[PDB]
């Protein structure tokens, strides 16, 4: 497939990418806070259990 | 966005054209045209030679 | 055969085209990836395996 209007190579390429830049972001925000869970969105149970501890 | 990407991709492989054939058979059906023309252009003298027999 | 109509060299030609853009869109896919095996339909067996040993 030859085609001029559609990428699919460039699409899956963009998909992995977009994954690697998601792993990036992560890691960068686990150095800078020095916390693998510093929000309920990184693990909502194990965060509860940490604020009644605290 | 994966599904999004995939619904685009069955899009280009339902419609979009195989332009690498195309390249070929444009310069085939150039060539063809020109053989036409010739060949036309060589049927319609039929008439002429009826004068030679006057 | 000096056919006007049709061009089987035409076709040997793309079919060993499409072959090497394969090749090159798996060896993007691989670098991209960085795993010889990303996906199911890169081998079935040794990714359940992985996938579940990781």
């Amino acid at each position: 497939l030859n085609s001029i209007n559609t990428n699919a190579g460039a699409m899956i390429a963009l998909q992995n990418l977009n994954g690697t830049n998601s792993e990036l972001t992560t890691v960068q925000q686990r150095i800078n806070t020095g916390k693998k869970i510093a929000s309920a969105k990184d693990n909502g149970a194990i965060w509860a259990t940490a604020k009644n501890q605290s | 966005g994966k599904l999004q990407d995939s619904l685009d991709a069955g899009v280009g492989n339902l419609v979009d054209a195989d332009l690498a054939k195309e390249s070929a058979k444009l310069q085939s059906l150039q060539t063809k045209q020109q053989l036409g023309v010739q060949a036309l252009s060589i049927a319609n003298q039929s008439s002429s030679s009826i004068l030679s027999l006057f």
